[PDB]
C-alpha cells in the first residue's frame, strides 16, 4: 500500500525580493560565461584542422559519437574542460579526447574517442588522465568500454609527464586487461593512425574493427623503420585494415569507412549477451514540485550569504518528497531519504559549520544507508569545522574522524555535488575526490581549496604581524595588504571552478538548472553494477 | 441537466434546475421579471445531508481504498496473499 | 501444461445423523465459549483503566495497530491468551502485550505493542515470554519488528522469574542486537513512559519515534534520582522527546501524537528498500470444495470418536485436491501433496495409532519434502504408540527415533495444528513446539499432556494395587478411585486448551472454521525467509 499522503518540502521565494533578483542575475552570468565557453571547446582544433579532417573522408570526433549511440538517447560527456588554460600557449581543447556514457544497442557504455582535429591526437599529460578518470568510472560500474582510436601518439616535450608513473599512459592498457579479465567488454575502432603505445590498444581488445584505409596499427611507424633498418614503406603498408584484417590477424571486423565502422560497433555491442539487473527497488518516477531555475536566485553567487539547503533538494528529488532523519539534532547537517527518477537515495547536506553533534548524525546515516543498500549523494557547501577550545576537548576531532571514516569503507554508489565552498577537512568529511565517489560535479559557483582565502590571509596576518611584533621592528597596517592581498589573489584564482576542471578534479561543470537530470543519468549508470557489503573499520566511539 | 456534471468551478446548473423546477415556469407564464420576482425561491440554501448518504460516502471511501489494494497487488510478487484482502477481518 | 483432471477428497457428511448433529451442538458451544472469552480479553484493563488512558491524550493500543496496518488489511494476534488465570489473584489480559503480524505500507512486520491499560504496563513473567516468542517468530521469518513501547517496568513481586535468567528480560536486547545484525529492521515507537529497561528498547533500535510530551525515556527514573542524589526532576525534564530529540540525541523522529507517530512509522517502513521474494513455485488459488463450518459435525468434542483426518484436509486445500504419498502402506497415518492459496505444502497427519510402518512412511516423505523445499504442515491427533513384546523386538522405538530425528532436522518451514489429542512421544513426532514449528496452532478441542489422563490413572492403579497386594494388605476398589480421581481431575485441568495457551506453549486457539485462513496468513509470513538446504544426521536403518 502506497496511497499514504506525505509532507512535501520547499516554499515559494519571493522573486520581488532584491536579493533573489540580483542572485539570479549573477548566477544566469556565470551559467552564459559556463554555455559559451562548451560552444568554443565543441570546435576543437579549428576550421583549418576540421577541414583537413573532413578532406581525408573522416568524421568529425563529435559526429562519430552522434552517429554511434542509439537515435535520440542523450549523451552524458565528462571533463568537457580538461586542459582550459592548463598550458601556458598550447590550447587543448578538451584535452584531446573526448569521453561520456551513452547508450549503445540499449546498453550504457564508456565512449573514448580521440579529438585527431586537437593537435593531431597527441596526447598531452592532462589527455592521459582524463582517459584514465574514463576507465575507473567504467570499471567501478562494470560500462563497456569503446574506444574511438585516432591518435598520433605521446607529446615528447612532455614525456616525463606521460610515460614512466603509475598512473601515466602504461596505465591504460593495464586498464584494459583488468576490465577483460572480468568480462567487461572492451572495444577499439581504428579509425585512423595508431603508433607505438597507441598499437596496443587494438591489440589489447577483446573485439577489434579498423577502418579500410584510413587506420593503421603499427608498434614502429615508417620514421622508426627508415632510421633502424633504412627500408621507406608506406603506412598503409606497414599497417593498414587489409593487411591486419587479412594477415597478420590483428583485426577482428573490417569496415570501408567511419559510418561503416560505427555500424558494425553497435552490432558488436548487441551481442554481448548482457542485460541489465536492478538491485535496488523501483517507483515510478515524479516531477519536482518545483522550478529547478528558481535555483539561480535561491543560491546566488555570493559564498558569504547563506541559503537553506532544503529548498535545493526540494527542486531536485521526485515529487519533492523528503522523509529527514535526525532533522532537530545537528541542524547544521541535513539527513533523509528521497528517490531521483525512482532510484532511492540518501542525500546528506551541509547547512552550516560542522559540529560534534553533525559529525555523529552523519555517521549514524551512513550505516542507515550502507545497512540497506541505498546509493549516498553529498551535496558540499562547506565552510569549515567549529573552532573552539571547548570542542576540541569534547574530541570534535574524534567525531570528525568518525564520519571521514564511515564514508571511505561505503561500499553503496557515491556521487557528490559541490554546490558552493569546499575547505579543509570539511571535503573529506563529505566524500570529497579522494573518497572515490563515482561521479563529482560541481557548480559554476563553486570554490575549493586547502581553506578558504581570507583565513590564508588572516592567518599569515597573524605569523608576520607577530613576526616583527616580538621581533620589535614595527610592521604597519599597509606591510599587511603587501602580504594579504597576493595571497587572496593565489587563492581565488586557483579554487576557481575552471581551476578545478581543466584539470581532472572533478568530472564536469554543470548547470544548475541541469542538476536532476545529470544526476539521474550518473546513478542509472551507476547502478550496472552489483552492489557489495560493507564492511567499516573500528568506530573510536 | 442532472446528468450534466461539471468539478473544479462554480455554475449555474443548479439555478437552472430550480428555475424549471418553478410552478409558474411549468404553466407557461413567462414575463422577464421572472428571476427578480421569484429570486428568494430559486437561490435556496443547502440542506443538511441525510445519514443514509453519509453511509454511501463513507462507503466510497472504503471501496477506493479496496482499489488502491488491488492496485499495489498487481505490481506485488505475492498476488494472492491472503494479506491484500480488504476484508477487515480480527 | 496443467489442464490434467484430477480426484479431489473429501464427501458430503450426514447433515441428518445423529453424531453430526451432536457433535456440532459440542463443538459450536466451545467456539462461543471462545469468542465471548476474547472479548473480554479485548476490553484490557478496564473501563476505568481505559477512561485515564484516553484522558491523557493517548490513543487505546489496539486502536494503535489498527492505525498502523494498512487499510483493511488482515491482522494476525498470537497468544491471545497468554496470562488466562495464570497468576491466583490478578487478571492479566494477554499478559499486558499485544503481538501479531500485519502489513504495513506492504511489507509483512511483527507488531509488539505494550498495553499500559494493564497493570499500567509492567512486564510480568508470562509477557517477557510473549514477548521473547513474537521476536523468535520474527528472527526466523525476517519480519521487520515495530515496538510500540508504553511500558512501567518489570513487576518487582515477581522479579526472579523476569530478571535473571536466559530467556529472561534481558534476551529482548539481545534479540534485538542480533536481528540488527542481519538486517532485520527494528523501530522503535515510544508513545509513552520507558523506565530502567525500557529505555534501552529505543536506544537500542535503527530507527525511533518518540511522541511530544508522552514519551519518556531515562535509564534512572525521578524516584531513583531523588534518592541517590535527592534532586526533584519531572519525567519530561528528565527524559521528553525534546531532551532526546534535540539534546540527547536518542531520537530520530518527533512526533506530535500518537496518530503523527503511527504516520511516521509507515513512512520508515516504506524506506527499507526491501521486496519480498518467493522461493515456491505458485499456482491460482481455488476455495475448497467443502465447507469450512461442516468440521464442527465432523469432528466434535470427544476425543475418543475417531475420524478420518482426510475430511479435515478437505476442508481446507485448493480445491480439495490432494495426492497421497504411500496410501496403503502405514494407513495409520496420511501423507500427500497439497496447496494453500496457491502455496505447495506437504500435509503429515495422524489417522490412529503410530506403528513402525508409519514412521517409516513419514520418515520418508520428510526428506521427500525437504529435497524439493516444500513447506511442511503437520496435524495432531494422537493416540500414542503401539504396544506390544513384538513391536519393541522390531524396534518401533528405533523407527519412531528415525522420524524425530528427520523432523528435527528439516529446514523447510515447518506448521503444527493441534486438532485433537497430543501426548507422549508422539507430539515429539509430529514437530511439537520442542521442535521449532514456525507457528504452532491448537483447536478448542484438543488436549496435552506427557500421557493421556486415562492411562496415568490406570497405570498408577496397577501400581499401588501392586503395591498392597505384593505388600499384603489388601486394597480395595473404592481405594482405588481415592487413587483415580484427583489423577484424571489433574490431567484434565492441565491438558485443556486454555491452560496450554495461558502459557505460551501454543501461538494461540484458533476457530477450526478460521483453519484455512490462519494457516494460509501464516504460511505466507513464512516464505519471507529463502528455505535453506536441510542437512540430516545419521539415519539409524
Ligand atoms: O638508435 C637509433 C635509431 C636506430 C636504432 C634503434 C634500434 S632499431 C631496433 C631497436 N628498436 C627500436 O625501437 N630502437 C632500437
Ligand atoms: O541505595 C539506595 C538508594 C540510593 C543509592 C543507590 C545508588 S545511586 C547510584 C547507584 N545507581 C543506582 O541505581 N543505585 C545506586
Amino acid at each position: 500500500y502506497h496511497g499514504d499522503s506525505v509532507a512535501s518540502l520547499g516554499t515559494q521565494p519571493d522573486l520581488g525580493s532584491a536579493l533573489y533578483q540580483e542572485n539570479y542575475k549573477q548566477m544566469k552570468a556565470l551559467v552564459n560565461q559556463l554555455h559559451e565557453r562548451v560552444e568554443h571547446i565543441k570546435l576543437g582544433g579549428g576550421e583549418k584542422a576540421r577541414a583537413l579532417h573532413i578532406s581525408r573522408g573522416k568524421l568529425l570526433p563529435r559526429e562519430r559519437i552522434d552517429n554511434l549511440i542509439d537515435p535520440g538517447s542523450p549523451f552524458l560527456e565528462l571533463s568537457q574542460f580538461a586542459g582550459y588554460q592548463l598550458y601556458d600557449n598550447e590550447e587543448v581543447p578538451g584535452g584531446g579526447i573526448i569521453t561520456g556514457i551513452g547508450r549503445v544497442s540499449g546498453v550504457e557504455c564508456m565512449i573514448i574517442a580521440n579529438d585527431a582535429t586537437v593537435k593531431g591526437g597527441a596526447y598531452y599529460p592532462v589527455t592521459v588522465k582524463k582517459q584514465l578518470r574514463a576507465q575507473e568510472i567504467a570499471m567501478q560500474n562494470r560500462l563497456p568500454c569503446i574506444y574511438l582510436v585516432d591518435s598520433g601518439g605521446a607529446y615528447l616535450p612532455r614525456q616525463a609527464d606521460v610515460f614512466p608513473d603509475r598512473d601515466h599512459f602504461g596505465r591504460t592498457f593495464y586498464n584494459q586487461a583488468i576490465m577483460s579479465s572480468k568480462n567487461i567488454a572492451q572495444i577499439a575502432v581504428v579509425m585512423g593512425s595508431c603508433t607505438a603505445g597507441g598499437a596496443y590498444v587494438p591489440a589489447m581488445a577483446d573485439e577489434n574493427i579498423i577502418v579500410r584505409k584510413q587506420g593503421t596499427i603499427f608498434l614502429a611507424g615508417p620514421p622508426l623503420v627508415k632510421a633502424a633498418t633504412g627500408e621507406e614503406v608506406s603506412a598503409e603498408d606497414l599497417g593498414g585494415a587489409d593487411l591486419h584484417c587479412r594477415k597478420s590477424g590483428v583485426s577482428d571486423h573490417w569496415a570501408l569507412d567511419d559510418h561503416h565502422a560505427l555500424h558494425l560497433t553497435r552490432k558488436v555491442v548487441r551481442n554481448l549477451n548482457y542485460q541489465k539487473k536492478l538491485d535496488v527497488t523501483i517507483e515510478p518516477s515524479e516531477e519536482p514540485l518545483f522550478p529547478a531555475d528558481e535555483l539561480y536566485g535561491i543560491v546566488g553567487a555570493n559564498l558569504k550569504r547563506s541559503f537553506d539547503v532544503r529548498e535545493v533538494i526540494a527542486r531536485i528529488v521526485d515529487g519533492s518528497r523528503f522523509t529527514e532523519f535526525k532533522a532537530f539534532y545537528g541542524d547544521t547537517l541535513v539527513t533523509g531519504f528521497a528517490r531521483i527518477f525512482g532510484y532511492p537515495v540518501g542525500i546528506v547536506g551541509n547547512n552550516g559549520v560542522l559540529f560534534s553533534e553533525s559529525a555523529k548524525k552523519g555517521t549514524h546515516f551512513v550505516q542507515l544507508c550502507c545497512q540497506r543498500n541505498i546509493p549516498l549523494l553529498f551535496l558540499q557547501n562547506i565552510t569549515g569545522f567549529m573552532v573552539g577550545r571547548e570542542y576540541e576537548a569534547e574530541g570534535i576531532a574524534k567525531d570528525g574522524a568518525k564520519m571521514v571514516a564511515a564514508v571511505a569503507c561505503a561500499q553503496v554508489p557515491k556521487i557528490t555535488l559541490i554546490i558552493g565552498g569546499s575547505y579543509g577537512a570539511g571535503n573529506y568529511g563529505m566524500c570529497g575526490r579522494a573518497y572515490s565517489p563515482r561521479f563529482l560535479y560541481i557548480w559554476p559557483n563553486a570554490r575549493i581549496s586547502v581553506m578558504g582565502g581570507e583565513q590564508a590571509a588572516n592567518v599569515l596576518a597573524t605569523i608576520t604581524k607577530d613576526q616583527r611584533a616580538r621581533e620589535g621592528k614595527q610592521f604597519s597596517s599597509a606591510d599587511e595588504a603587501a602580504l594579504k592581498e597576493p595571497i587572496i589573489k593565489k587563492f581565488e584564482e586557483e579554487g576557481n571552478p575552471y581551476y578545478s576542471s581543466a584539470r581532472v578534479w572533478d568530472d564536469g561543470i554543470i548547470d544548475p538548472a541541469d542538476t536532476r537530470l545529470v544526476l539521474g543519468l550518473s546513478f542509472s549508470a551507476a547502478l550496472n553494477a552489483p552492489i557489495e557489503k560493507t564492511d567499516f573499520g573500528i568506530f573510536r566511539m | 441537466l442532472r446528468q450534466y456534471n461539471i468539478v473544479g468551478l462554480h455554475t449555474n446548473i443548479d439555478f437552472l434546475l430550480n428555475l424549471s423546477g418553478h410552478p409558474e415556469f411549468e404553466a407557461g407564464n413567462v414575463h422577464t421579471d421572472f428571476i427578480p420576482q421569484h429570486h428568494k425561491q430559486l437561490l435556496l440554501s443547502r440542506k443538511a445531508a441525510a445519514k443514509e448518504s453519509l453511509c454511501q460516502a463513507a462507503l466510497g471511501l472504503i471501496l477506493k481504498e479496496k482499489a488502491m489494494t488491488d492496485t499495489f497487488t498487481l505490481q506485488a510478487h505475492d498476488q494472492f496473499s491472503p494479506f491484500s484482502s480488504s476484508s477487515g477481518r480480527r
